[PDB]
């Protein structure tokens, strides 16, 4: 199959407007991926106008507490950690017996990769059962953005173990942000259907898929025209196509 | 879907409950600063 | 066809056929090929097309010292490949004109590499497009130190004039290896831009950069002339070329 | 394919002959050093 042809087709799919076949695609995709409708603002699946409507929903205010313990950096993403730990180098654990350049996950950019160098991270894997917008960890002023065209293989378990480069690779988008705990970088990583990532300060990155490298910068925070969010803050989103 | 996050050497411990197909919600602890 | 062929799966197949040792097989579609593209094997080193082991020997075929004169006069920068120029001039800005209202971005070029793009703001551009029937080896412009190589993951598009003029951003998204180097001129950017089919990428220094494609940048760099393991070359001396696969 | 030269600015001028489409020969005249160079 060629997964760009289908995520465009899935995409197309995704966003019409279609009552009853949405409903029952819908209800397909709750019943078979043991999707928490308690958790949704909108627990009916009747409520959604077209399918990435309910990909992208939001939960219940009440359900994601944030730890205040501002000594406390909290998750972005429900789904399940992938893999974390010290970055040794620039090497980055990707699954058994596969590991990946720190360089490479930052589309070749030396000066941010040396920023990590011997760091910290974290990969969280978000399943189609998921909520699939993105939050901040912690309080940070928005400083690069870097958006990188690239593959859309699967990113479950099985491809992890057996891809190489598979998050170095993949289309993703690189946040850079100052915090009270240094230089804070937060990417996400597209896969096949779900290959469309927002922000919250520049709507939809992708779609269209232009097949270049872009780069945004914003100011340190004492300036005008200067991006801050706040720790649990939603920062972006993934949606089809 | 994928989120990675990259922080600075030296800045932040993971929770040492958290390993490899640890369940995440928004909001739970991630790590502490030191 | 662009955006519908499987211009990977096509170019993987010619790469298999191009570099198979078929004797008189390989003799047709180099004749063939010959022929259809109005190829002069009078400036070959080696005019007999039976010469040829594999089609890619063929179409990384040498030529003959004297057909390809250096300007030795050290202020000329000379031409780096046969073909013809697609379009120079000022790079206004980030702006390098690709086609009639079509520009692209120096950044993207240089795959987001922004102290590189700084290097060449309101600097010079020239594109060279080699055609099929062209010699597919490109030689220095002027002498220079090899400083830094960026390997560039991409599409592979055609690169005639025909795409030029409607693929957007054609060579900031087509798989290409970067070479900087130091040189008299200051610093200087050589470019080598895969196309379909023609999308293996060699430099002299490091063998053949592509493929294998394993979808990431990789970058190398080398230190000033003055140095152990520094890596210099001379004006119109072969540095690189592209094959088939 | 297809091969891209970049200079710095103030570095060179191009041969005013050459056009879109001006055909190439390794080894002939592509620009001229703005600063005088001796042999």
């Amino acid at each position: 199959l060629p997964k760009l042809w289908l995520t465009r087709l899935a995409g197309w799919g995704a966003s019409k407007r279609a009552g009853w076949l949405t409903k029952l695609v819908i209800d397909l995709f709750v019943k078979y991926y043991k999707v928490d409708m308690k958790e949704a603002q909108k627990p009916d699946t009747a409520s959604y106008r077209t399918f990435n409507e309910f990909f992208v929903r939001p939960l219940r205010d009440e359900v994601r507490p944030i730890d205040t313990d501002p000594n406390v950096l909290v998750m972005p993403a429900d789904g399940v950690i992938s893999q974390l730990g010290k970055i040794e180098e620039d090497k980055i654990l990707q699954a058994k017996g596969h590991n990946y350049s720190l360089e490479a996950l930052l589309a070749g950019n030396y000066l941010m990769a040396d920023l990590f160098r011997n760091g910290t991270f974290v990969t969280t894997y978000l399943s189609p059962r998921d909520y699939h917008r993105v939050h901040m960890p912690c309080n940070g002023i928005l400083r690069e953005m870097i958006y990188v065209p690239g593959d859309l293989f699967s990113v479950n378990h099985l491809t992890a173990q057996n891809v190489p480069n598979l998050f170095a690779r993949n289309e993703r988008v690189i946040c850079l942000f100052d915090t009270e705990f240094g230089p804070m970088a937060q990417i996400l990583v597209g896969a096949t259907i779900v290959g469309s990532i927002e922000t919250v300060w520049a709507g939809t990155i992708t779609p269209p898929r232009e097949g270049i490298i872009k780069r945004w910068t914003w100011p340190a925070g004492e300036n005008d025209g200067s991006v801050a969010l706040l720790k649990g803050q939603e920062m972006g989103r993934f949606k089809l196509g | 879907x994928t989120v990675i996050n990259l922080f600075a050497p030296g800045k932040v411990n993971l929770v040492e409950q958290l390993e490899s197909l640890s369940v995440t919600k928004i909001g739970q602890p991630l790590a502490v600063s030191t």
